[PDB]
Parts: C-alpha cells; structure tokens; sequence
RNA sequence: UGAGUAACGAUAAAGAGGGUGAGAAUCCCUCUCGCCGUAAGCCCAAGGGUUCCUACGCAAUGGUCGUCAGCGUAGGGUUAGGCGGGACCUAAGGUGAAGCCGAAAGGCGUAGCCGAAGGGCAGCCGGUUAAUAUUCCGGCCCUUCCCGCAGGUGCGAUGGG
RNA sequence: GAGCCGGUAGCGGGCGUGGAUCCCUGGAUGUCCGAAUGGGGGAACCCGGCCGGCGGGAACGCCGGUCACCGCGCUUUUGCGCGGGGGGAACCUGGGGAACUGAAACAUCUCAGUACCCAGAGGAGAGGAAAGAGAAAUCGACUCCCUGAGUAGCGGCGAGCGAAAGGGGACCAGCCUAAACCGUCCGGCUUGUCCGGGCGGGGUCGUGGGGCCCUCGGACACCGAAUCCCCAGCCUAGCCGAAGCUGUUGGGAAGCAGCGCCAGAGAGGGUGAAAGCCCCGUAGGCGAAAGGUGGGGGGAUAGGUGAGGGUACCCGAGUACCCCGUGGUUCGUGGAGCCAUGGGGGAAUCUGGGCGGACCACCGCCUAAGGCUAAGUACUCCGGGUGACCGAUAGCGCACCAGUACCGUGAGGGAAAGGUGAAAAGAACCCCGGGAGGGGAGUGAAAUAGAGCCUGAAACCGUGGGCUUACAAGCAGUCACG
C-alpha cells in the first residue's frame, strides 16, 4: 500500500455527479456522471537520534512527529 | 534370501561396501554376456539387481541408525 | 471373478459342457477362469515348423470357460466349498465339507 | 551408488578394427565424463588408458503397429591403450 | 454427376545394346546425344532433425510405371588441449543491491550480472572407411595449467595508467 | 491363499504353503526441471565457492554436505532459531471494475457490484456480543431456511429496482486486551518523584473498574484449540454366508418336465440360450488390525473464573462532532437519517456521550474509535450409493496407447475411432498366382460369425432373367384398352 500514511492508513474512491440542483427553490436538479476518480492524501517526515524521513499525512503529522518527538 | 539379510546386517560399514561393490563388478559381468550366455543368465542379471538393491538398503539402515 | 475362486487344481465334474465327465483339474487361472481340466482336446493346427516335429495340426488345447465345472468330489460327489475352523493349533484350512468332509488337504492326495 | 560400473560394449563393424589395434568402444552411462571413463576403465578391467573419446548418438524412428517412439538417448565411448598391452577377452570373444 | 474429359508442376530433348526380375519408355551397366558452367558445380551458416549408409522389401506415398527411392522393416553410422560455443569479454537491449514508484499485479533505475557473426585465444598437409574428419592414423607444429629443478626479482590486486 | 515374472501374447529362463505375486499402512532411496533458492539460463541445461570422499598426485573430474531473498523475536556483535515462500475443479472475502443489452433512440437510470483482473484465507470463508432493533417501559451475539413482500418503498416517479424488523426453523459459547492505579521491575531520560519496557490486580461481556474504609471468602463452572485417554471412523488389506438333483429336446440349459430344499440373504451380475438352491469374499447378517484421523463418552489436568456497602473524586480507547466531496441501506444531493469515510476544523470521562424524532423539548435504547473466535449454511478436484439419465453423430470435447492427431508465429482451436465366436478352434495342407487373393480341404451349432469380422438398411454400382424402344414429343403421370 504505497500511497497510504503510516500513523494511520489512506487512498480511497469516488463518483462525482455533477449537474444542477435548484430543489428547494424550483424544478430538480440535472445529473450526468457515473466517473469513477481517485482522492487522495500526502508525504513528508524527519529525524531519529539523527537520520530519517518519516512520509506520514497532514493532520496525522502535527499528531505525527509529535508522537515520535515523543519517543 | 533371508541369509542374504543375514550377513548384511552383520557387516558395519565399509566392509559391506567392498562386498556390494564387488558384486556390481559381477554385474558388469553379467551384462557383457549380453551377447550370448543370456539364458540362466537372465535371473542373474535380475537377482543381482535386486539383491544388491537389498544390501544398499540395509547400509541405508545401518547409516541411519547408527549416527 | 476377483482374487476369489475355488480349486487348487483338484478333481472335477463338469456340468455345463456336453461332456460332463470328469477328472483331475490340471491348470487354472485367476483372472480368467477358463481352467483347463485334461478334457476336451481341439486343433489349433500347428504350421509345419522345425519347433514341431514337421507334421501339422496338433491335437491338444484347453479352456473351460465356466466356473461351473462343479467343484471337488469327495466321496460324496459335487459339492460346494464351505469353510473352516483351525482345531489344530494355529491352522486356516478351509476345506471341502459340504455333505462329505474330504479335506483337499495336500496329504496323501491333492 | 557413485558406483564404478557405468558402461556396456559395442559391436560396431568399426569398432573391430579399434580391437585390431587396442581401441576399444564402449557404450556408457549418458553422462559420464572423459576422466571418468577413464577411471571406471582402469579401475573395472586394470590398464593404463591413454586417451578416451566420447559420442552422443540417439535414436528415433520406431513404430509399433500404430504408433509412435523414440530409441533412448545414448552416448558411445571410444577409449585407448597404450603399451598396446591388455584387454584381451573384448577381441577374443568378437 | 461433370468424365475416364481437364491436367501430369517450364520447350535443357534424348537413343540404343546388355543385365537384373514374373513383369521393367522408367531401375543398373555400356556407347552415343543434349543443357548448365559464375551455375542447375564445390563449401559455411540458419533451418529440418534423422536420413545418411548397408542389407532387405514393395501393399501403401512418389500426381503414371518401379525388380528402384531422399517410402517400409531391421541393422550400422558422426570421436577433437588446439574447428566453433561455454569455463574470457563487453554494445543495444535486458535484469538488478542502493533508491524511487505504483488501488493491487507491477512501473523505473545506480553499481553490478546476463547478451554477439564485434574483441581474444593454440595446426597445417596427406591417408583410411559402405557411411565421420584439421578429431581416428602419419607427418611436422604450438597453448594454458599443476609439480619438481635451476637462474633471477621487491614480487604483488585488477584498483590508476 | 498358494500361483506367479503389469497393459500382452511369443523368445526364453525361473520363484512359490519352511505364506510368492497382489493388497493396505508406514521407512528407504528418490536423476534433472519447476516457488527454485549456491550464481547464470533460451525449463529438464550450464558454471561454481566452500569442509569432506575415492582415481594416476596435483592439476582435471567426479562422490557427499552446505551456500535465496523478506518479515519474525534473536545474539542491539555471531544468521543461529522460527515463519513466509507456491500450487488448487467450485465455493468466499477484500481491493479494483466494463459494455453489448433493458428503457422499443439515448446520457440519468438498468444489464451491475455482475463478468473479469489481482491480492488473501480455508475445508470452509467472512460474520459476530449491540454507541443495535423500534415501539412494545419489548427484543436481546451472528449467520443460514421460511415468511414477511414483490409489500414499505426509490426512480427521465418511465423502465424497472426492492428491504428491514416481526413469527416459525436450524445450531446454539462467549471472550481477550488499552483501563496507568499500584506494586515492582527493569530501562530511560535526566535526578529524584517525567519517559520506554514487563508482571500481577484492574486489566468491565450488557453499562462499569480503581483508591479508600466495614462486612467478604475458604470449590462443582468448564474451555473459545484447554491437555490428555480410549469406544476412538475411516485407509485397504474384512469375513463367513443359507439351499437340488435327475431326465428332456438341442451346439449347447440354469428352458420344458419329475420331484425337492433354503429364505433376518427371490437385489443384481456372470456361465454356449431364460438359475433364489453353479458360480458371483454379492446380497442377509456378521465379522475384522501393530500402524494414519476426533466427534459422541469420560474423567482429569481445569488455563481461567466467582461478594456486600460506603466515599469526593481518578480512568476505556487518540480524530467523535460540524463543514464541503462521495459510497453503502430499499434512497438516484430528496425534509434525509443512519454506518463507512477523502479533505477541512478538532471533543469530552457514565451530573459523559451516540440513536429513534431533518431540527428542537420531552421519553427511552444504548455505550463507540483494540482484537479474537466453534455450529447452523455454500462447492466439488476425490470417493460411494441413486437413476419415469444417455446408452456411441447420443453421453464429457474423449468407452479407450485424445485435450493426443492435426490446424495456429503464437494465446487458442480441436475431430475421428466400440462389439468376430461359447473358446479361438484367426485356418495347417494342396492347387493357380511374384506374392497379394482366391478354390478346396478343414475346425464352428453358423463363416454370406474370418479379421474393419455381429445385425447390415438407402443412395450407388454392377451380372442374369421377364416386357418394352430408332419417323419421333415429354420431367412426371394418370384413365380407357389391347
């Protein structure tokens, strides 16, 4: 699983109907797309009692090397 | 026949490879008669097999039970 | 019709035949049955090879199909097979015994 | 087992002239090697062999009836003598 | 059925005499004749793999015939320190520690390793078998390696040139 | 139980009741390829390092043993010790995920979370003790069958899609952890008293622990593999098994006839043609082993479990909850929940928080962000029994040296072809012929059952016989007649 974090885990799935809506002003809403797309996270990290990297993801991070700051 | 596994379990080790070498050497024998002893040499050439077979194995066992 | 059969190579009435007449069963056969008897001779012809003595046609070829040449003659005449017990120490023996109790034991006879 | 015996002779109507001059042919094992034919050679008979020759051959061709096969692979073995000396009994019998 | 019709795979053409055999325009000898001849000749490679060869055989297959055959049965057949190829090398490409990747399978890539009709490294002429050759045989001709013995050396990695 | 040296006979030799072959479990070697793994490679070949072993020493060659990579604790120094590695007819789970078609066109929709691709486990898989269900102060893990109901419902409200509780029904268990409290233990940082690692209790199964103080207490509840032990079932090797003979026609009977017998065994199959009593280790019934499998039984070990109050409080999961973006559920942005989440903000400790109510007040039901789990059900590669199932152009693509021949660069496609007779007794010997092949002679009850050999049909091809036909007309024919 290469595009997940660590701390935690990542990489889901998507439709992403577009169209109109006006519903609760008039008609109903256009729809059209059955378009499957990917949504996905991020990469980064640091230091051990010196040499790393770490890749993580985002929130996860300021939690991240908090926690292994933490030691 | 059973006297065969006799004097095959008596021996340890490399005297009964002397012995069994031996008798391969009676199989080149035998298969350079190929060309004409052939008749009651039939069961020679089965029986050495065989037999020889029987003392391989018994040293198989000796191997293993030894160490 | 499997390991399973009946004569050692015994004495034997035939019953399905045209022949029925009997004696001494010669040679037999597991998987097949067909177990000659030393009755009903036929030709086969042998060619006119040095293997033969050079003259043609031999007299002598045999198979009793049936498993119906009916089994051992004590003194008492056909009979079928039953089974045994061992009475003597350490045995088997499953002898002939219906009505008359001949052994088919390799004794003085076969 | 690792066993000297590896071999089978040939009856060649060349191989005759080798036995008016001392080289042999023996078919062998399909896998033995020069050096080992060479020892199982002196060690199953007692001579002094100077050089040995190999040659794979096969058959292929063969029919039954109906159908189909192949003669099994196979691998002639010429081999020498050198005084000239031993191995008599191969041109005695043939 | 069309039909015992079209066709017999180039317009380089054959003819005879003898033998073999039950039978031969077709096979084998003999003498004529003709075409190729820088090819329809002699080699090496790729390829196909057993014929090749010999003795047998002719039911079938050979677009006919066949006593023949590159067809059938059986038997025999290829020999290498130096010829080629691997125990030597590298090009393209491939594969691959490091590393980077990838919803998963996998994608990419250093060093390295594989990869050749390119590099390199030690034989040529003759003889003999029904059938193999520079291998078997004779002739000369050389190489790398191990051991001993000598004389000599600061020898020494495949790291810099 | 006494004949044997597989399919297969012949050349030939031999071995058996002083238990052969065959059969069953185990043990042994087990070439090389394959996940392949000492390194390479165009699978079945190559090239080796290392200790050892013979051969003429070494060289060179063998013979034996070791040498893959990853994660797992390890010895944080020694790769020592573990495990994975792959392969499966169908079934399952997850990660992905489609169009023809359906709507009489067509995107929303449907076909459809299908086919299929890949990862993964297993003989079953997931699921699984409630931050539920939903209306009863009721229910009580989950899966599976029925019904609910093709209803409630969602929809270019068009096609069509389509539940849940609820009731019967099967089988029927619950558990283990972070609660940082302390002890203590290390070990850290830094020194004291903050962190990292273990052990107890507590480490909650229904809503509760810890600390505190008083009464507890001094055993039946047995594993969720507990662990073992046998009846333990199968692997096959299992075993006995009851009872009739004569005539009779025919090549042959077991038909017909004369009698006569067994039946917890008249299922069936075989033997020249039609047997309950010949055979059929066949039914009936019974009977089986030193070894390889586990429920029912039984214990046991039994790991382990098990109060009453009071007291302020201390502590259960770090990301819940709101927002934009989607998926599931019957839901297609609909008033839209709920569970799951990709971003973005970011909480609290049961006087807490989620859910039915879009939302709010009330009333309840619950108690999340750790995890594990027998049985019920799904499928057949392998086995056994059953066919108002085929019975050879049917049945599987294959009833027999077929996924082969053969076609294809290749992934792939994919055939024909069964049956002589009771037993071969498959034809000696002569004649003609080059031999083929035939004619006799023969065996056979029959060879017009003779080797593509049962039966043998039509098209087709012929030979002989009967009527008819050369100045003629018309596919066919038909009626009348001579």
């Amino acid at each position: 699983m290469k595009e997940g974090i660590h701390p935690k885990l990542v990489p889901a799935r998507i439709i992403c109907g577009c169209g109109n809506v006006i519903e609760t002003y008039s008609t109903k809403p256009e729809i059209y797309v059955e378009v499957c797309s990917k949504c996905h996270p991020f990469y980064t990290g640091q230091q051990r009692f010196v040499d790393t990297e770490g890749r993580v993801e985002r929130f996860q991070r300021r939690y991240g090397d908090s926690y292994r700051k933490g030691r | 026949m059973r006297k065969q596994l006799e004097e095959a379990r008596k021996l340890s080790p490399v005297e009964l490879e002397k012995l069994v070498r031996e008798k391969k050497r009676e199989l080149m024998e035998l298969r350079f008669q190929a060309s004409i002893g052939q008749l009651s040499q039939n069961h020679k050439i089965r029986d050495l097999k065989r037999q020889i077979a029987r003392l391989l194995t018994v040293l198989n066992e000796k191997r293993r039970q030894n160490a | 019709m499997r390991v399973k059969m009946h004569v050692k190579k015994g004495d034997t009435v035939l019953v399905a035949s045209g022949k029925y007449k009997g004696r001494v069963g010669k040679v037999k056969e597991v998987l097949p049955k067909k177990y000659a008897v030393i009755v009903e001779g036929v030709n086969i012809v042998k060619k006119a090879v040095r293997v033969s003595p050079k003259y043609p046609q031999g007299g002598f070829i045999e198979k009793e199909a049936p498993l119906h040449a009916s089994k051992v003659r004590p003194i008492c005449p056909a009979c079928g097979k039953p089974t045994r017990v061992r009475k003597k120490f350490l045995e088997n023996g499953k002898k002939i015994r219906v009505c008359a109790k001949c052994g088919g034991a390799l004794d003085t006879e076969e | 087992t690792a066993y000297d015996v590896i071999l089978a002779p040939v009856l060649s109507e060349k191989a005759y002239a080798g036995f008016a001059e001392g080289k042999y042919t023996f078919w062998v094992h399909p896998k033995a090697t020069k050096t080992e034919i060479k020892n199982a050679v002196e060690t199953a008979f007692k001579v002094k062999v100077v050089k040995v020759n190999t040659l794979h051959v096969r058959g292929k061709k063969k029919r039954l009836g109906r159908y189909l096969g192949k003669r099994p692979d196979r691998k002639k073995a010429i081999v020498q003598v050198a005084p000239g000396q031993k191995i008599e009994a191969l041109e005695g019998l043939i």
